[PDB]
């Protein structure tokens, strides 16, 4: 092909990644059906923080994907202990993450598998959304999704309780997570099961009520828990200011349609206080 | 979103003459792979074209019957996916009635209808065998559909567009008291539409506007305000100009479209397997 | 070196549609079947359905080619 193999990056349940000549490749039911949905998606997109599909290829029904090559993730910089995350770098992050999903919705598009390893950072310091192998659109009436999306440290509660329809909010609730995760440097809401997932959430959050989810009980898999107190932002917490309370707050609401979506998030005022966002090129690398 | 898609961007082309460049260009080209391998065996381009017609059809014939019930969205996707295939490649090279499968197959894993294969081909009216080797046939053809759709997968349709009209009648356009009497009719000339190279043509708002245009003026309502008043087109009349022309080309489209004929696909179909049977 | 909100600017190349948040005060909400308490549960809104039909009908509906 014109392609020539550098090095070995990764390998997946659904493929396996190789640098190249430079870019990324991604090598009876014929093409892959993730591989074809991330072709279709990603064709339709263009945006700074979403990844870029360059070409695909392959033979018979073994298909390959061509994207740009990408440094590192989300996960490591978390996971990396000799980095800082100051706020400004944090700002950095989320502000990326928000427009690339800003735009994203605005096409009517979920990405609903959002976690730090799925947030790659290029040398420059651009943050794009990746995998899109999960994505799907969303606003149609008639059309069924599946409550299984999302990784489930990551997953939303109106997902853990059985919701097949949804909207933007899986993903904002995603974004929350990945803000505590930035914050706390370990995953917020580590559960180990759907009913072990829940029960954090409500542990940490507070057990909600029928005034701020008003059609909880009308969920498919709704079980009722113990009414837990949770614990207060600012405890949990302890170095967020203010506005990024307020964001986190909003992120986390448990009413999807009150949870705020990535353009209120863009226009809140903790992305236009001080400091700002830290310069793609000034963001910490592992 | 389309006005930002491949479809605009790379598969809307500027007029009917084109389109014909493209599709004599394939012709030609074919004739020239099969001069170079080894003459009256060969298919003039508006041959190929009655045949795409005949296979088109056949290719909405096969999606209205298919089990379990495809969205119109998925049919739509398919028939999109075999007139642009026939753009750029010849009957002779991809017979037609592997292509029309494979475009079906194509769009339902595209367009998220997720059907397993066995059901897929089960929906074929042929011998398990058959059926077998259509599959192998589809499967061989899966990746060399989407290498001539260019990896441009997402096919915008005119209906939900149709649909976006219909409410925005609903709401802002009183003098037309029930937009839905418009419907049916207008359905009607969007399949007739679907038929032509309009899809090709014009952008899926246009053909939606267009269609619902039609169905009102076969009403006896002229919706001129809908588009001077509702649409705004009084502060450009520029605009108002050249939107009243596209509905007119995609009216005479529809109108100098002519179905194939009994005895015309008889003849091309044995020259097809003519074509396929030999080389 | 502080951040400051634009809208995204993509030409439609067709009419305005109107905010989603506009839809239920201009009566377009009239016209979409109501979202289920399920539906309203996940997120998902009648608003959502319309907002998205109204953006399909005019999008490129000025554009030629
Ligand atoms: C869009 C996609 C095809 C893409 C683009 N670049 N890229 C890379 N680049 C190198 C790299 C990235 C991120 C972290 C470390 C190394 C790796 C990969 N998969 C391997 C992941 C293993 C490491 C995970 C640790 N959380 N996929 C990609």
């Amino acid at each position: 092909k014109r392609y020539e193999k550098l090095d070995f990056l990764g390998e997946g349940q659904f493929a396996t990644v190789y640098k190249a000549r430079i870019v990324a490749i991604k090598k009876k039911d014929g093409i892959n059906r993730t591989a074809l949905r991330e072709i279709k998606l990603l064709q339709e997109l263009s945006h700074p923080n979403i990844i870029g599909l360059l070409d695909a290829f392959g033979h018979k029904s073994n298909i390959s994907l061509v994207f740009d090559f990408m440094e590192t993730d989300l996960e490591v910089i978390i996971k990396d202990n000799s980095l800082v995350l100051t706020p400004s770098h944090i700002k950095a992050y989320m502000l990326m993450t928000l427009q690339g999903l800003e735009y994203l919705h605005q096409h009517w598009i979920l990405h609903r598998d959002l976690k730090p390893n799925n947030l790659l950072l290029d040398e420059n310091g651009v943050l794009k959304l990746a995998d899109f192998g999960l994505a799907k659109s969303f606003g149609s009436p008639n059309r069924a999704y599946t409550h299984q999306v999302v990784t489930r440290w990551y997953r939303a509660p109106e997902l853990l309780f059985g919701a097949r329809m949804y909207g933007v909010g899986v993903d904002m609730w995603a974004v929350g997570c990945i803000l505590a995760e930035l914050l706390l440097r370990v995953p917020f809401l580590p559960g180990d099961s759907d009913l072990d997932q829940l029960t954090r959430i409500f542990e940490t959050l507070g057990t909600p009520t029928e005034e701020q989810w008003p059609d909880m009980c009308s969920l498919p898999d709704y079980v009722t828990f113990k009414s837990f107190p949770g614990i207060p932002l600012h405890h949990i917490f302890s170095a967020a200011g203010d506005d990024l309370l307020d964001l986190i707050q909003g992120l986390f609401l448990f009413n999807p349609c009150a949870r705020i979506t990535a353009t209120q998030a863009l226009k809140m005022k903790y992305f236009s206080n001080r400091p700002g966002p830290t310069p793609g090129c000034q963001l910490p690398r592992p | 979103m389309y006005h930002n898609s491949s479809q605009k961007r790379h598969w809307t082309f500027s007029s009917e003459e084109q389109l014909a460049r493209l599709r004599a260009d394939a012709n030609r080209k074919f004739r020239c792979k099969a001069v170079a391998n080894g003459d009256p065996v060969f298919l003039e381009p508006h041959e190929e074209m009655t045949l795409c017609k005949y296979y088109e059809k056949r290719l909405l014939e096969f999606c209205s019957v298919f089990k379990p019930a495809m969205p119109r969205s998925v049919v739509g996707t398919a028939c999109m996916y075999f007139k642009r295939f026939y753009l750029n490649n010849s009957v002779m090279e991809y017979h037609p009635r592997i292509i029309m499968l494979t475009c079906a197959f194509l769009a339902c894993k595209v367009d998220e209808f997720n059907v397993s294969s066995p059901q897929f081909v089960g929906n074929l009216r042929e011998s398990p065998l058959g059926q077998e080797k259509a599959l192998e046939q589809i499967l061989e053809y899966e990746l060399l559909l989407i290498q001539q759709l260019n990896f441009h997968l997402i096919v915008h349709n005119p209906y939900r567009p149709f649909e976006g009209f219909l409410i925005d009648l609903k709401t802002r356009y009183p003098i037309l008291e029930n937009p839905e009497i418009l419907r049916k009719t207008a359905d009607d000339f969007l399949n007739r539409i679907a038929l032509t190279d309009a899809y090709l043509l014009y952008t899926p708002s246009q053909i939606a506007l267009t269609a619902i245009l039609s169905s009102a003026s076969r009403a006896g309502i002229t919706m001129e305000s809908y588009l001077s008043e509702s649409l705004m087109l009084k502060e450009n009349r520029t605009c108002l100009s050249q939107l009243l022309d596209i509905m007119k080309s995609m009216r005479n489209l529809v109108k100098k479209y002519e179905p194939p004929r009994s005895e015309e696909v008889a003849v091309l179909k044995q020259k097809l397997e003519r074509c396929h049977s030999a080389e | 070196a502080l951040y400051e909100y634009q809208p995204l600017q993509i030409e439609t190349y067709g009419p305005h549609v109107p905010e989603l948040e506009m839809l239920g005060r201009l009566g377009y909400l009239n016209h979409v079947r109501a979202a289920s308490p399920q539906d309203l549960a996940g997120g998902y809104t009648s608003s959502l359905a319309c907002h998205r039909a109204l953006q399909d009908a005019f999008s490129g509906l000025f554009w030629q080619p």
